[PDB]
């Protein structure tokens, strides 16, 4: 019922670029949310990608942003408990 | 205090803008597992 016309990869990148700006600004709450939004799009880009070289690059970048988002989350859990 | 230095455990792996540039012109199992964990609460 909806055609999936847009590029999930470039949407994911758009959201990660925003996350990076927020992360740099120490706006970690907002950055964390931006990262996970970006990652949901990159995960779908990965699931549906048919070029193995492209999949390899998407995987490498996904992992990097996921590592960072996980760090932010632990930090926020720490501030929340304290 | 109003301000605090960013903690060293957050500084060290801070992104540079360059990481997300030039990727796209405008194995997966453990990755989806970690994303599932990340989004909760």
């Amino acid at each position: 019922s909806h055609m999936s016309t847009g590029d999930f990869l470039t949407k994911g990148i758009e959201l990660v670029q925003k996350a990076i700006d927020l992360d740099t600004a120490t706006q970690y709450e907002e950055a964390y949310t931006a990262y996970y939004n970006g990652l949901d799009y990159l995960m779908l880009a990965l699931k549906y990608e048919k070029n193995p070289k492209s999949k390899d690059l998407i995987r490498a970048k996904f992992t990097e942003y996921l590592n960072r988002a996980e760090q932010l989350k632990k930090h926020l859990e720490s501030e929340e408990a304290n | 205090h109003m301000l605090q230095s960013t903690p060293q455990n957050l500084v060290s792996n801070a992104p540079i803008a360059e990481t997300a540039m030039g990727i796209a012109e405008p194995p997966d199992d453990d990755l989806q597992a970690r994303l599932n964990t990340l989004k909760k609460q």
